[PDB]
């Protein structure tokens, strides 16, 4: 996945 | 001049709640004052701070009214596309009252050919004498930019950005009533904020200290590959 860390942070409550 | 309407006041409260929520771990502020002063230590501290700022930026953005209603890929594109500009605005806010942070920046492997123009830019932002509400709204406005690269539903972003611009225009009349050009000057600085996206990117191609690496998050968001 592209920008895997950014996605992780966006989806993490 | 023209007062904020009740719904505008509510929007501002949500933005200010979110802007003042998260900050920097005190372990990091400890290093700014106490850690060794070398280019290598400075590079590691500054990139640690920048990584933390991205995390705080994500948390701020998620609490902007309407942001979580946007398409998920567009959310990612807005965050990645605004990270540098938001970091510039925050840098401006900090430096327009820690000279130790400035001194670390000046001995970090970054050329004076980049630092001097950027600190002049931060000072040009400081001359506007913005309140925290204005910094917060300007930051929300750059995040919710309908003209960013890769946005699929630009009209959806525009309907979130337009109310912020209306609130900011009123804040300018409320906080700087004797300077009716203030809002126009803020928007002029927004335009030049965008030109420094490219300078930062060009600087990154050469910023290296002892062949150290940028953190994984900075590699993602600053496109260091
Ligand atoms: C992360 C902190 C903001 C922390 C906070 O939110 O309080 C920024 C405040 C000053 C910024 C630095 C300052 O703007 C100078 C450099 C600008 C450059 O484009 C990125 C590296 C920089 C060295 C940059 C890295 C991030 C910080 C150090």
């Amino acid at each position: 996945k592209e920008n895997a860390l950014l996605r992780y942070l966006l989806d993490k409550d | 001049h023209m007062e904020l309407t009740p719904d505008q006041q509510t929007l501002l409260h949500f933005i200010m709640d979110s802007y003042n929520k998260q900050r920097m771990p005190q372990e990091i502020t400890n290093k700014i004052l106490k850690e060794e002063f070398s280019a290598e230590e400075n590079f590691l501290i500054l990139t640690e701070m920048a990584t933390n700022h991205v995390q705080v930026l994500v948390e701020f953005t998620k609490k902007l009214p309407g942001f979580q209603t946007l398409d998920h890929e567009d959310q990612i594109a807005l965050l990645k596309g605004s990270a540098v500009e938001a970091m510039f605005l925050r840098s401006a806010e900090i430096f327009n009252k820690s000279d130790l942070l400035e001194e670390r920046i000046r001995n970090s492997g970054i050329s004076d050919e980049y630092i001097t123009p950027m600190f002049s830019f931060y000072k040009s932002i400081g001359e506007l004498k913005m309140t925290q509400e204005e910094y917060a709204l300007l930051t929300a406005i750059v995040i919710l930019s309908p003209d960013r690269q890769y946005i699929k539903d630009r009209e959806a972003v525009e309907k979130l950005q337009e109310p912020l611009l209306d609130v900011l225009q009123k804040l300018c009349k409320i906080h700087q009533p004797e300077n009716p050009q203030h809002f126009a000057c803020l928007l002029g600085r927004l335009t030049e904020l965008r030109t420094f996206n490219h300078h930062h990117a060009e600087m990154l191609m050469s910023w290296r200290v002892n062949d150290h690496k940028f953190t994984p998050l900075l590699c993602e968001i600053w496109d260091v590959q």
